[PDB]
């Protein structure tokens, strides 16, 4: 079996460096080069340069000169990417991959890719959240039915869960994924839908819960002004 | 160099589906399923590596690539990439359809009072219950485009199988209460739904 298999993810703070292996087997690793592509989450595909395990010469995509060293250990067959002074959105997986089987003579594209390394990059620490209520008003309602929310800002690290009225109000409630902000910290809200003659009768409390910081927030979402 | 593929294409069991890569004769193509490396379905326009199912097919009119897959089955709903040389598409969905498609329902929030006394503001643009799962967001202040301050996440399921994302506009207070308002535009499928805020004391 044609084959990489690369080291397990890491985590890194950003200004250090990571060093990913991708041991080859099934063929001769000095008869092929070595590519690395990565791919940040939810994003594609990037090609980052190559090497000649043979030669050890390397060829490098413009983005990543000065940073990426490539290496080899021809005795293990194995393939070397040291990636440093990492950024933040250096946060990627991080694939070897070449080509082995193919007809054809360009070296692109790549039919044998090892399974990926998962490198994450952050400079945060951990952060209770910042519990904000998303108040309804005419404009969040619909058939009747009214929106109201809770944001839960600038936390670190996932997860965070939310409920609403202690886990008594169910229908209608949408916890979104949270966003990665800039800052390296978390972001999501949490909206229930429900019936807009309520308001004003029935108390609305989401119940956010961050165990990573030991914390939980009970946030009052009552009607605007 | 800047191969562009469309964001989403999609169609039925047994139906067949062409995604397009247009550049400026090597052109691969790749499917990608979750967690997985990607795997090459077409290389050098037309040519099938081993054990890629017959119902794969390249093809290449003048400056575009096709790849075509023939009897869509569930198994093939993935992400593709055109390549050429070391250069990537930006990939495109492929959804299988084993429901209607469904457009985006969006709820957009003010910055509340509370954020505001705090020194912040936060817009939030909820979007659920769309279906396939890939959209673009793009906000406005007043009529002009906003970029700085805007962050998205990725489609992800919900227990429906359809999908939700959101996107977050961070401003400073005094941005806020200069605009008239403020708008989130969500596309999906080529169509926009809109909602719009503004500020009331």
């Amino acid at each position: 079996q044609v084959q990489l298999v690369q080291s397990g993810a890491e985590v890194k703070k950003p200004g250090a460096s990571v060093k990913v292996s991708c041991k080859a087997s099934g063929y001769t690793f000095t008869g092929y080069y070595m590519h690395w592509v990565r791919q940040a989450p939810g994003q594609g595909l990037e090609w980052m340069g190559w090497i000649n395990p043979n030669s050890g010469g390397t060829n490098y995509a413009q983005k990543f000169q000065g940073r990426v060293t490539m290496t080899r250990d021809t005795s293990i067959s194995t393939a070397y990417m040291e990636l440093s002074r990492l950024r933040s959105d250096d946060t990627a997986v991080y694939y070897c991959a070449t080509q082995v089987k193919l007809d054809s003579s360009a070296g692109y594209p790549f039919d044998i890719w090892g399974q990926g390394t998962m490198v994450t990059v952050s400079s945060a620490s951990t952060k209770g959240p910042s519990v904000f209520p998303l108040a309804p008003s005419s404009k969040s309602t619909s058939g009747g039915t009214a929106a109201l929310g809770c944001l839960v800002k600038d936390y670190f690290p996932e997860p965070v869960t939310v409920s609403w009225n202690s886990g008594a109000l169910t229908s209608g409630v949408h916890t979104f994924p949270a966003v990665l902000q800039s800052s390296g910290l978390y972001s999501l809200s949490s909206v229930v839908t429900v019936p807009s003659s309520s308001l004003g009768t029935q108390t609305y409390i989401c119940n956010v819960n961050h165990k990573p910081s030991n914390t939980k927030v009970d946030k009052k979402v009552e009607p605007k002004s | 160099s800047a191969l562009t593929q469309p964001r989403s294409v999609s169609g039925s069991p047994g139906q067949s589906v062409t995604i397009s890569c247009t550049g400026t004769n090597y052109v691969s193509w790749y499917q990608q399923h979750p967690g997985k490396a990607p795997k090459l379905m077409i290389y050098d326009v037309s040519k099938r590596p081993s054990g890629v199912p017959d119902r794969f097919s390249g093809s290449k009119s003048g400056n575009t690539a096709s790849l075509t897959i023939s009897g869509l089955q569930a198994e093939d709903e993935a992400d593709y990439y055109c390549s050429a040389f070391e250069y990537f598409g930006g990939g495109t969905k492929l959804t299988v359809l084993s429901q209607p498609k469904a457009a985006p329902s969006v709820t957009l929030f003010p910055p509340s009072s509370e954020e505001l006394q705090a020194n912040k503001a936060t817009l939030v643009c909820l979007i659920s219950d769309f279906y396939p799962g890939a959209v673009t967001v793009a906000w406005k202040a007043d009529s002009s485009p906003v970029k700085a301050g805007v962050e998205t996440t990725t489609p992800s399921k919900q227990s429906n199988n359809k999908y939700a994302a959101s996107s977050y506009l961070s401003l400073t207070p005094e941005q806020w209460k200069s605009h008239k308002s403020y708008s989130c535009q969500v596309t999906h499928e080529g169509s926009t739904v809109e909602k719009t805020v503004a500020p009331t004391e």
